[PDB]
């Protein structure tokens, strides 16, 4: 597998919008320059898909922060989580008047 | 001079947000030659999109 094809596959995972129009082979020449090579493989193993953030959810992150609202820290969001059940409990649909 | 800058954030990137080791991250001058023609917008969306 020539290092441009692996790098090609790479941008696929990562939901890059234009690479499925790439083709491998036309950047094989960025694994020749001996200097680069190490961090281009670093790269193409070190970034999968649970490392990209889509526009949306980043706007709206971007957001969150503008909103003067405290971002939570990794801790504090593992207690408050924690005490999440996955279960679907609906949304308290706060007892709609019309559920009164 | 928008290369050497981008050149920077892929450092950055890389470095503070990816976490590879300062000894691993080549010289800003060799990660210039991946700004190269359509190249450059790749990485910037990689520096965008992808966080750790």
């Amino acid at each position: 597998m020539s290092g441009g094809d692996r790098f090609v596959q790479t941008l696929q995972k990562l939901n890059y919008p234009k690479g499925a129009q790439l083709d491998g082979e036309d950047f094989d020449w960025l694994f020749e320059a001996v200097d680069l090579k190490p961090f281009l493989d670093w790269f193409c193993s070190a970034a999968s898909e649970q490392n990209v953030v889509p526009d949306e959810k980043l706007q709206a992150f971007n957001t969150l922060k503008e909103s003067g609202k405290p971002v939570l820290d990794e801790k504090a969001l593992d207690e408050v989580l924690k005490t999440f059940s996955i279960s679907k409990v609906p949304a308290i649909e706060e007892v709609a008047i019309e559920k009164l | 001079m928008e290369r050497r800058s981008l050149a920077q954030e892929l450092k950055k990137w890389a470095v503070e947000e990816m976490g590879l080791p300062a000894q691993k991250a080549p010289s800003e001058e060799m990660l210039q030659r991946l700004f190269i023609g359509q190249c450059g917008d790749i990485w910037k969306f990689i520096i965008r999109h992808i966080h750790s």
